[PDB]
């Protein structure tokens, strides 16, 4: 994510604001590093209590793809 | 380009020092072989006209290439062949190694 | 933005403002191309150089401009906070999984380097240390003090486990205070000039 | 407005001694600073056009020295008819002058 | 008013494509400059750019008047209806005049017939630089001219005392250079159309050392310090190590490829390029190193053991040994 932020960041001119296919770029890099915090999460009360972990795993299954949905939808509703 | 051959007549002067200062051409890459120097007519539609030709012979320095792209091709694949010594009930390593040598 | 005259010294030709000093260069409201800078205001003067061949009469006029730092804030420091950030992730997994701490470790060392040199590459081959260079350095100390931090536990891990988890739990909070004070301390002393 | 701080107010000084006036500017003032002598009883008398440089038919013991904002005349032996007041007026923008200051002789 | 008639009376019978005193003697030419800046040196090209205030003077008995007025001083209206030497720069890539808003010239006339005549340059000159001992290199390249078509025999160039002077040498574009002095030079070459009059700047630039110190040096010892961060790591970690190598090695030719892209492609070995291949080697060599710990581990734990306390010490000594050498050798070099 962070490579083609920058790649697709070197085709511009030095634009002091943040246009909005920046504004998609990274709402996508925090929803990756959203994840890996998760799986952080998990991994760090994993041992005191696998229960809460695999509870974690499921609501984190059912409910990244919808508030990711969301963000799309709303980002393509402000834009076009 | 005007005149055509019963006009004007180009030639070398001297036929072999005509052209001087190659030996003293250092290029960074390549390297000046030889030279020679061509006396001839070319036939258009519109005419008959003289032409000289200065054609040089560049060879291709090697050295840059082996120390640039060559070594460290040789290299992945040796770090590549390595895998090889790590037994075979680690395959997190293995495919690690191989993968990473093949997207080098 | 200096222009004078050729072969006429000052005794020949003198120049001067046609209006008020202050109300000659005037610039249009909506004459600015500067997509990085932002203009301040003008400022004339008027002087005289001595030369080999006679004495000529230099008229000035500077400029003021001001960098904006927007693009640079999102294009270097963001991604070196965040990458700091993931190194520090690095403390709150367990001892056990030494492969992931490993890859944290590594990818953020890695990371870093890219981010400086692609730092570097926007500006002239100048030979002195910026302000983001400072930054990029200090981030830089933060994340291989962050491996190192690992590799420490790692080694005393499975002889003094006791010193191990104490050295982990006291830079789970070490690191974070650090470099929150670290970066006030850079925003405060370069943002006030 | 650009509002200049000529000090000192007033100053007295004996016959043949260096004397130093300064003409701190408020905002930017390149090298507009000009220094006017008005004698009592008369219409002032540009002595330094620009920072540094003597008026046609000027004493050379009248000197300017400019910069942004600070400007400072220094007259050097100083004779008995140099005894009244010293305006200092920069012309970058609007002109306007300082307060002056009354030389003089004791 | 009288100007008018001095400036008719001189070209009255006069042919500018006649050198003064064309079948007599060599016309002697007295040269200066006023060196501006001295641009980017830049050594993918072998080039650096130059702005002069270049001024030749000479005599012309034609243009000899007699009057009150001593000095006729003129503007470049009057450039083109005298004879003007064809000063050419033999390395010279590409440079041209000025000619904003009015051609950059200036032209004075004397009363005994002395000429000047100045304009405004700017040169991008060319010098083939020896790249070797980068980035620790000093180079003093020229600025030639001569004469194009006059041989020895009818234009000699000469130098004044005082003729070249530089700037303030502060606002140059000199970035990783740092000028240091210049020196003239004259000399003869053979041409195939005679013998010319050669003239010589030499200005003497030094690199000074900076970005490349915290571009390539840096990082690169930093990797090999990250590389050795694995002579800790416990042995039964194998993926981890084996990452920890993969990662370093990527890394390393990435930056060696980033090096080496800074500067031309040149056939021969450099300091830079040195430097990162001998890290290089020393990342190969601890990822080899744990390749036979790792073998060694399950034929005889001991040397396993030893090996690794061995490499902990045995690698930074023979870091800090290498770089000792390279340093003091090159910087004495
Ligand atoms: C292949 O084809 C190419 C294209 O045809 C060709 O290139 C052309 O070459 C010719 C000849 O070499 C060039 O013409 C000459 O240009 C000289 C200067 O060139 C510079 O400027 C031009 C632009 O010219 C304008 O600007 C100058 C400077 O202000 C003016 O002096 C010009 O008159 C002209 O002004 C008009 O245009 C302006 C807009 O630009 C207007 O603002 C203005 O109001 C006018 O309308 C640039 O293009 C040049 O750049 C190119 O060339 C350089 C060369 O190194 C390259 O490096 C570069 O990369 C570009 O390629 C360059 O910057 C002129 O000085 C010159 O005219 C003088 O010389 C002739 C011959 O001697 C005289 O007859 C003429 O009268 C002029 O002399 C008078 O003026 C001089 C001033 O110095 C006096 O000293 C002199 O004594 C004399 O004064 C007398 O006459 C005056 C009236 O003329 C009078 O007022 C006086 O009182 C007095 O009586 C000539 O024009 C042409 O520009 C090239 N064009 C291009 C596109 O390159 C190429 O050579 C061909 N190749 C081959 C192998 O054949
Ligand atoms: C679990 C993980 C959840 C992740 C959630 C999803 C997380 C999304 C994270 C978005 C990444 C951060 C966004 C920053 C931001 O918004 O930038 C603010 C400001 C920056 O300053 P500047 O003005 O650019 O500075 C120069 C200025 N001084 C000059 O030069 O004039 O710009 C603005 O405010 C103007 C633009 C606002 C447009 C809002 C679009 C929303 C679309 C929709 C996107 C938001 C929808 C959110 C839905 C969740
Ligand atoms: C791993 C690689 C990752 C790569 C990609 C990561 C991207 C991150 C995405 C996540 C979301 C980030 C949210 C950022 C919002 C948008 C940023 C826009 C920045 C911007 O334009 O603002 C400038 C202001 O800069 C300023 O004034 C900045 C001043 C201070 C900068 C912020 C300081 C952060 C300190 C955080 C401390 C945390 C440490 C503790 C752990 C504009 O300025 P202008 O001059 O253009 O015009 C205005 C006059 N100012
Ligand atoms: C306002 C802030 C300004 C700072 C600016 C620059 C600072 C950069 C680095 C700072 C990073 C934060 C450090 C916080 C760590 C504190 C917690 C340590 C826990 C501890 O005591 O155990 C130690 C763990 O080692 C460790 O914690 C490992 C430390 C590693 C050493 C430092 C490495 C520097 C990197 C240099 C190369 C990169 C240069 C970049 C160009 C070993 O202690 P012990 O064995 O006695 O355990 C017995 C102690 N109870
Ligand atoms: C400016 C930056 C300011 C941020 C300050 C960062 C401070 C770190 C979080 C504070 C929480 C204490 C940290 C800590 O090590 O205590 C842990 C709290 O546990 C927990 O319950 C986790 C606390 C959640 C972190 C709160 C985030 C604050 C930021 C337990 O430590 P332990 O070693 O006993 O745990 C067993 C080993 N697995
Ligand atoms: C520039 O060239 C002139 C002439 O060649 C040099 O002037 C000579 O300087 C030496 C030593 O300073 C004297 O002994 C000669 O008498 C000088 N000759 C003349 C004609 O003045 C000058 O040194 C050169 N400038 C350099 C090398 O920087
Ligand atoms: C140690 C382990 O347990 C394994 C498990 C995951 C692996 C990583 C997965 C992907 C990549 C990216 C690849 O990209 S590259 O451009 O750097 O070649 C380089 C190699 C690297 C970092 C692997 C290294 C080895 C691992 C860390």
């Amino acid at each position: 994510m962070t490579t083609i932020n920058t790649h697709l960041r070197e085709t511009l001119p030095k634009i002091p604001y943040v246009k909005a296919i920046d504004m998609y770029l990274m709402g996508c890099f925090v929803f990756v590093f959203m994840a890996l915090l998760e799986y952080a999460l998990v991994n760090y009360i994993f041992f005191s209590q696998p229960a809460r972990a695999a509870a974690i795993d499921r609501w984190s299954r059912i409910f990244f793809p919808v508030v990711f949905s969301f963000f799309n939808i709303v980002y393509w509703l402000y834009y076009v | 380009y005007g005149y055509t051959t019963d006009d004007i007549e180009f030639y070398w002067r001297g036929d072999d020092n005509a052209v001087t200062g190659v030996t003293k051409i250092e290029l960074p890459q390549f390297s000046i072989v030889d030279y020679k120097l061509i006396t001839k007519k070319v036939v258009f539609s519109t005419g008959s006209y003289p032409r000289l030709s200065l054609s040089f012979k560049l060879k291709r320095n090697i050295g840059y290439f082996i120390l640039q792209t060559y070594m460290p091709s040789i290299l992945i694949t040796i770090l590549s062949w390595v895998s090889f010594w790590i037994n075979y009930d680690a395959s997190a390593a293995r495919v690690a190694l191989g993968i990473t040598t093949v997207l080098t | 933005l200096k222009f004078g005259s050729y072969a006429y010294t000052r005794a020949e030709v003198v120049y001067e403002w046609t209006r008020e000093p202050a109300r000659s260069v005037v610039v249009a409201e909506d004459g600015s191309r500067l997509n990085q800078y932002d203009l301040l205001g003008q400022t004339v003067d008027s002087g005289i150089v001595q030369s080999s061949t006679g004495e000529y009469v230099v008229m000035t006029t500077h400029f003021h401009l001001k960098r904006k730092i927007g693009y640079f804030v999102i294009q270097t420091y963001l991604p070196c906070i965040m990458t700091v950030i993931l190194s520090q992730v690095s403390f709150w997994l367990n001892r056990e999984s030494v492969p992931a701490r490993t890859v944290f470790g590594v990818t953020t060392v890695l990371t870093m380097t890219t981010l400086s040199i692609s730092a570097r590459n926007s500006l002239p081959k100048v030979a002195y240390a910026t302000a983001m260079d400072w930054f990029i350095a200090v981030c830089y100390a933060f994340v291989f003090s962050a491996l190192i931090e690992f590799a420490t536990v790692n080694y005393f891990t499975k002889s003094q486990p006791a010193r191990a988890a104490k050295i982990d739990r006291l830079s789970r909070i070490a690191f974070p205070l650090l470099f929150g004070i670290f970066n006030l301390v850079y925003w405060a002393t370069y943002l006030n000039r | 407005n650009i509002v200049m701080t000529q000090s000192p107010k007033s100053m007295s000084m004996s016959v043949g001694e260096r004397v130093t006036l300064s003409c701190k500017a408020s905002e930017y003032v390149g090298t507009y600073v000009s220094w006017y002598q008005q004698k009592p009883e008369q219409s002032p008398k540009l002595l330094i056009y620009g920072a540094s440089n003597r008026y046609t038919g000027v004493p050379d013991r009248f000197t300017g020295s400019g910069s942004a904002t600070d400007f400072t005349l220094t007259i050097g032996s100083v004779q008995a008819e140099d005894l009244a007041d010293y305006h200092c007026g920069q012309s970058y923008s609007y002109p306007t002058f300082g307060a002056g200051t009354k030389l003089e002789l004791k | 008013g009288d100007v008018t008639v001095i400036l008719n009376n001189l070209l009255e019978g006069y042919d500018n494509k006649l050198r003064p005193d064309i079948g007599v003697k060599p016309t002697l030419i007295h040269t200066d400059m006023y060196v501006n800046s001295i641009g980017p040196v830049n050594a993918i090209n072998m080039e650096y750019t130059i702005d002069i205030f270049f001024a030749q003077t000479w005599y012309d008995r034609r243009l000899k008047f007699n009057s009150t007025i001593k000095v006729l001083r003129l503007n470049s209206n009057m450039v083109g209806k005298i004879w003007i030497p064809d000063t050419f720069f033999r390395n010279s890539k590409k440079a041209d005049a000025h000619w904003i808003t009015t051609p950059n010239r200036m032209l004075r006339i004397w009363n005994d017939g002395r000429v000047l005549y100045t304009l405004r340059l700017t040169i991008d000159a060319e010098c083939q630089l020896q790249l070797h001992n980068f980035p620790m290199d000093e180079h003093s390249c020229p600025l030639e001219f001569s004469s194009y078509g006059y041989p020895r025999e009818e234009i000699v160039y000469q130098w004044k005392r005082s003729s070249v002077e530089v700037g303030d040498t502060r606002s140059w574009r000199l970035y990783q250079f740092s000028f240091v002095g210049l020196r003239n030079t004259t000399e003869v070459v053979k041409t195939t159309s005679g013998d010319y009059v050669v003239m010589s700047v030499y200005f003497d630039l030094s690199r000074r050392m900076g970005y490349f110190t915290i571009q390539t040096y840096i990082p690169c010892t930093l990797i090999v310090v990250l590389s050795w961060v694995s002579f800790w790591i416990n042995k039964d970690a194998v993926p981890a190590r084996t990452s920890l190598g993969i990662t370093t090695v990527l890394t390393m030719t990435t930056l060696s490829t980033i090096a080496r892209k800074s500067l031309p492609k040149v056939s021969y070995v450099t300091a830079m390029d040195l430097f990162v291949s001998v890290c290089f080697i020393f990342v190969f060599s601890a990822l080899v190193e744990y390749g036979t710990l790792h073998y060694f581990v399950s034929s005889q734990p001991a040397r396993a053991a030893k090996m690794d306390s061995y490499a902990r010490i045995f690698f930074p000594t023979a870091f800090c040994l290498f770089n000792l050498v390279y340093w003091v050798s090159y910087l004495y070099l």
